[PDB]
């Protein structure tokens, strides 16, 4: 999603001074050989200001899920873009929106249960522990099993 | 008297001399610690932003 457009923003200003910056002070070498391929701990470290911590566990599990654990001038891009606020912010609520209205394009009053299982479906995640209760659970926010509008307005929000 | 008063303005020279290396010393020591001192005033205002952001949920 918006990673990829983060990336590009990336260059830009304040947030090239940030990374030479960050290279210059605690990015030198001349170690004993213990390959700190995992130095997003030491950057985090020596930011001097820690962002929240959901940019740093997507850039520790995302980057190089295929286990590179190497970090790049693009994942440079990515560690900064962690570092300033190049965040897509919730993404565009009219996003949200557009994608309750899709839901109910039935026009249930609400987006339905079965919404969520068809999603699922497609989706084709594993129901797990999480499945299906993230679902009753947004559902029945009331704890009554009614899903209204509100509920699943809130549950999407705050993502990207 | 002048030879004497030189013995006695060295002496006091290097008195001042001897002092003002002992208060180099102190001053990069307060310098240090007066870093150490922002890095834990920034570490409790991290702190500060996650607990207020916990109980407003």
């Amino acid at each position: 999603d918006d990673i990829y457009k983060a990336a590009v923003e990336q260059l830009t200003e304040e947030q090239k001074n940030e990374f030479k910056a960050a290279f210059d002070i605690f990015v030198l070498g001349a170690e004993d050989g213990c390959i700190s391929t995992k130095e997003l701990g030491k950057v985090m470290r020596m930011l001097g200001q820690n962002p929240t911590p959901e940019e740093l566990q997507e850039m520790i599990d995302e980057v190089d899920e295929d286990g590179s654990g190497t970090v790049d001038f693009d994942e440079f891009l990515v560690m900064m873009v962690r570092c300033m606020k190049d965040d897509s912010k919730g993404k565009s609520e009219e996003e949200l929106s557009d994608l309750f209205r899709m839901f109910d394009k039935n026009a249930d009053g609400y987006i339905d249960l079965d919404e969520l299982k068809m999603m699922l479906q497609a989706t084709g995640e594993t129901i797990t522990e999480d499945d299906i209760e993230e679902l009753m659970k947004d559902g029945d926010k009331n704890n009554d099993g009614r899903i209204d509008y509100d509920e699943f307005l809130e549950f999407m929000k705050g993502v990207e | 008297e002048a030879e004497k008063a030189a013995d006695e303005s060295e002496r006091g020279m290097k008195v001042i001399e001897s002092r003002a290396q002992k208060d180099e010393e102190k001053m990069e020591i307060q310098e240090i610690q007066l870093k150490e001192a922002k890095h834990i005033a920034e570490d409790a205002d991290r702190k500060y932003e996650e607990v207020a952001r916990k109980l407003v949920i």
